[PDB]
RNA sequence: GAAAGUUAUAAAUGAAGCGGUCUGGAAAGGCCCGCCAAAGACGGUAACAGCCCGGUAGUUGAAAUGGCUUUCCCUCCAGAGUGGAUCCUGAGUACGACGGAACACGUGAAAUUCCGUCGGAAUCCGGGAGGACCAUCUCCCAAGGCUAAAUACUCCCUAGUGACCGAUAGUGAACCAGUACCGUGAGGGAAAGGUGAAAAGCACCCCGGAAGGGGAGUGAAACAGUUCCUGAAACCGUGUGCCUACAAGUAGUUAGAGCCCGUUAAUGGGUGAUAGCGUGCCUUUUGUAGAAUGAACCGGCGAGUUACGAUUUGUUGCAAGGUUAAGCGGAAAAAGCGGAGCCGUAGCGAAAGCGAGUCUGAAUAGGGCGCAUAAGUAACAGGUCGUAGACCCGAAACCAGGUGAUC
RNA sequence: AGGUUCGUGGUAGGAGAGCGUUCUAAGGGCGGUGAAGUCAGACCGGAAGGACUGGUGGAGCGCUUAGAAGUGAGAAUGCCG
């Protein structure tokens, strides 16, 4: 407790503008000369332009919202090798081994990746290259 | 917690008015007009660190000049035929040979009337 | 490490898990739950008026031209003798705390420390049967101690934390309460066997 | 606080796969009669926008 | 209305060094020895005390009054089932038009709640809602009333705490302070702490009307003498080493005799006849010695901060994962528990949707955005930004409640 | 650690390394045989600054490594004396 040392690098030391002109931040303190951003308390806006009309304000506005949309989380082939062949993927089992947390509005596989083994995947929703995927390792699909 | 300011500020004031002594006036007791004093002091002994050198140079130049007028020659025309020479004494030791041994500083005259 | 008794009389050897009592200490990480621990236990009660919070105040002092002085606005302002504070300290908390894993990592590598430096002596028992502070410094005189200590402890230890309560360099703690800031402020560790089972089936 | 999004451009900005900024073309409500087809062809895509204008809205639309 | 218990409002008891010696005005300090401790909290005592004093841990104590908890007493008490003739289930009410208000919702495609004014239902084969509305379904039963706990705050009382202030600070107020003083009034609103351990607060003599001194005495100290610890600078004086009455000076600096000294001892100190060079500081400016601004002098005080978000850089832990919030627990601890949530691991499209692709398009075309071409997340520190007075000081004005026709 | 070469005027401004002040924690110290403060000196460091010696003073204060800030004044027709 009195030879304390912080990993190097982690801690650095503030600096204090208006101390004196030998630090470089005195009289001004970094502010320049006699501005509307010299003030306290001054300049602008987030997005102003000085009268301009803004960016935002020149280029239309698109679309609409849909209240019944659907998500879904999503698994592709890759982690699904993870498993022993011969068994039943199930939703369940992905909750449990960690693959999946959040299952949003179902479960859909996605065929990005490789598989070499023959399971049987029961899940919501599948790509039809997923599908195919998956046929062709001699596994099976079931749509829950 | 706070920090009041004693001590500090008295030490650092007291240093400067204490190099202004000697001055006149409220410029060897007050403190504002002493540090304008202080460092007018050292901007003029910066420049004069300058200038001490070249006066010292005129001085030298001009004693040699007296001592070879009266061998009959300028101060220009020995300097050339100590070039011409090659002697290599600089001007501050001819003018303290001149003043001091003037018996040298006509052999050198000499010397360099011969060179020319 | 050699187990002994509470007389200072060897009594066999003991096996201490090399998970927690063998691994290279990360010094940089205690030194963060150091600061981290230290902050946390500052209570920070302190305050200033301002400029608005001062008593008083309001009418202008006199007008904006003409009778030759400075222009003011109030005579509780920061420039003025009684007036308020600019910005000073305010009521705040100081107390972090960083993640779960470093802060374990952070108590095994101080405990493991305190083992390379034999700083750690390992007690078969504790007991006194009433509590008599003479008989705890006598124990304390028998193992070669004479420093700060730390004592951790069990149940069925009785009447130890009474007995070393006057002494000044002595901490007794039940066991469960161990933490980096109370070991890096003692400097030696005594425990006892069931205590660091129990330690040891913690962490 | 926490900082408030600024909800006009949240209706007419959208944000891409790498972060940045995708927004629609500004001349295209009423006067046809007075633009060629190559340039409305043109103008019913979609655009990006430019780095002077992200360093100056970035932290409006931030979420 | 009783009894038992407990608690609050006075208190009692309570271990161990007059230890030797040094300095000193005085020992609690230094050196050398002991002892107590469920007591080494705090304060006092002639300087810094566990063992000198008040006390502290522990253990006890209540005539009287209050509170709280139990037990007794006292007081008050119908609740199940099977039926479905007939009866009841909140009326100027619910609703609607018009004008307003509240709902995050500014009249809007505007549900829901309330107010004023008009009109105005059904009643179990009945009525309301599910964001205009209709049908189906689902859930519910308005127009009567009461209800503890978890939540908000502190004028107070008791016990404490602080990387809070230390007399221009901290309350306006450490002192007879909302006082003195100002104003018709409402109202505004100060300055001002310190002898000494102990008054031992100077018997007596001398000058003087006194004040004030000089001795003598007290004290460790009177150069601590009743605005009294210390006692800076401006400012006012007395004495003296060197210079100065023919000289034109931002007052110094460089060169330099003569005179006078003798140091943190080193190519040392004070003063300077004479010679060269030389138009203060700040602010604001294309440009200021400026006849542009500010400062009489000295001292004290006096201006980029904090909270919560965003982004970037550094550091550390874990890593296709990372991390808990409130809460529980505890000592205003440290663990453990808590996975609800949040970010990342997939994008494209206004959307339905499709997915390593997707959208546009009649298109197996071309093109846009993505993948191939995979590292994130939690915490701390630095820079900058946002919301807050947001670096500090400064208007003329605007609004709300009061006080004034003693001029 | 040592070389070689090229450099080292500067306002607004960017970047870096430090000095000093108050407080906290640990270590280790000083001090009535005289602390802080105050006065005076011809000493030390590249700067901010730091010692040593003597007078006054009469009770507390440095150093090291870390941490946190009411953190440094010559100017505001600044406020108070
Ligand atoms: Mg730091
Ligand atoms: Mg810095
Ligand atoms: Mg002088
Ligand atoms: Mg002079
Ligand atoms: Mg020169
Ligand atoms: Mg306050
Ligand atoms: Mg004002
Ligand atoms: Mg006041
Ligand atoms: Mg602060
Ligand atoms: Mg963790
Ligand atoms: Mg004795
Ligand atoms: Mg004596
Ligand atoms: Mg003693
Ligand atoms: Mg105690
Ligand atoms: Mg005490
Ligand atoms: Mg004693
Ligand atoms: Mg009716
Ligand atoms: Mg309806
Ligand atoms: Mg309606
Ligand atoms: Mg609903
Ligand atoms: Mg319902
Ligand atoms: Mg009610
Ligand atoms: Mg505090
Ligand atoms: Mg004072
Ligand atoms: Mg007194
Ligand atoms: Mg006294
Ligand atoms: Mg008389
Ligand atoms: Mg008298
Ligand atoms: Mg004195
Ligand atoms: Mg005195
Ligand atoms: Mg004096
Ligand atoms: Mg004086
Ligand atoms: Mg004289
Ligand atoms: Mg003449
Ligand atoms: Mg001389
Ligand atoms: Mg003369
Ligand atoms: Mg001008
Ligand atoms: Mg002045
Ligand atoms: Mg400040
Ligand atoms: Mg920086
Ligand atoms: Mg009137
Ligand atoms: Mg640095
Ligand atoms: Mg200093
Ligand atoms: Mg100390
Ligand atoms: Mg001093
Ligand atoms: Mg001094
Ligand atoms: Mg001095
Ligand atoms: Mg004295
Ligand atoms: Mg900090
Ligand atoms: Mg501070
Ligand atoms: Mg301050
Ligand atoms: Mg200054
Ligand atoms: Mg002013
Ligand atoms: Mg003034
Ligand atoms: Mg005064
Ligand atoms: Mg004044």
């Amino acid at each position: 407790l009195h030879e304390l040392k912080p990993s190097e690098g982690s801690r650095k030391e503030r600096n204090r503008v208006g101390r004196g002109t030998g630090s470089g931040n005195g009289k001004t303190s970094g502010r320049g000369h006699k501005g509307q951003k010299a003030r306290s308390g001054g300049g602008v806006r987030l997005g102003f332009e000085g009268g301009q009309l803004p960016l935002f304000r020149r280029i239309p506005k698109r679309g609409f919202t849909n209240i019944n949309r659907k998500e879904f989380a999503i698994v592709n082939l890759d982690v699904l090798n993870r498993f022993e062949d011969g068994t039943e993927v199930t939703p369940e089992l992905l909750i449990e081994t960690g693959i999946i947390r959040n299952e949003k509005s179902g479960i859909k596989i996605l065929s990005d990746g490789n598989i070499e083994k023959k399971l049987t995947v029961k899940a919501n929703k599948f790509s039809a290259a997923a599908k195919e995927a998956i046929e062709a390792a001699g596994g099976k699909t079931e749509v829950i | 917690p706070r920090v009041k300011g004693g001590t500090v500020t008295r030490k650092r004031r007291k240093k400067i008015v204490k190099l202004a002594k000697g001055y006149y006036g409220s410029k060897h007791l007050l403190f504002k007009v002493a540090n304008q004093a202080v460092m007018k002091s050292y901007q003029y002994a910066y420049r004069d660190r300058r200038q001490k050198k070249r006066d010292f140079r005129r001085l030298w130049i001009a004693r040699i000049n007296a001592a070879a007028r009266m061998q009959d020659l300028s101060y220009s025309k020995l300097m050339h035929g100590l070039k011409l020479a090659g002697i290599d004494i600089n001007r501050k030791m001819l003018a303290d040979l001149a003043v001091n041994d003037i018996a040298s500083f006509n052999t050198l005259a000499d010397s360099a009337k011969k060179a020319l | 490490l050699s187990l002994l008794k509470q007389d200072g009389t060897n009594a066999g050897e003991i096996t201490l898990n090399d998970t927690v009592f063998g691994i290279e200490p990360n010094e940089k990480v205690v030194v963060d739950v150091i600061l981290s621990q230290r902050a946390s236990l500052r209570q920070g009660t302190h305050k200033v008026k301002n400029r608005s919070e001062v008593r008083g105040g309001g009418r202008k002092p006199w007008r904006q031209k003409g009778t030759g002085r400075a222009r003011q606005g109030s005579i509780r302002s920061p420039q003025w003798r009684g007036g308020g504070v600019v910005f000073g300290p305010t009521p705040r908390s100081y107390a972090y705390k960083l993640p779960k894993k470093v802060r374990r990592l952070a108590i095994k590598s101080i405990l493991s420390s305190k083992v390379n430096e034999e700083k750690l002596v390992v007690l078969e028992g504790l007991t006194f049967d009433a509590p008599k502070t003479k008989e705890f410094a006598a124990f304390l005189k028998n193992i070669s101690v004479d420093t700060k200590a730390l004592i951790v402890v069990a149940g069925e230890s009785e009447n130890v934390e009474l007995s070393a309560r006057n002494l000044q360099g002595i901490t007794v703690i039940p066991a469960e309460s161990i933490s980096v800031l109370e070991v890096a402020k003692h400097d030696k560790l005594i425990i006892t066997k069931a205590a660091v089972e129990k330690v040891e089936e913690v962490l | 606080p926490k900082m408030k999004t600024h909800r006009g451009s949240a209706k007419r900005f959208k944000r891409t796969g790498s972060g940045k900024l995708k927004r629609r073309h500004g001349f295209t409500s009423h006067m046809f009669a007075n633009k060629s087809q190559k340039q409305k062809r043109k103008l019913r895509k979609s655009a990006m926008v430019s780095a002077g204008d992200f360093k100056r809205i970035r932290q409006m639309v931030a979420k």
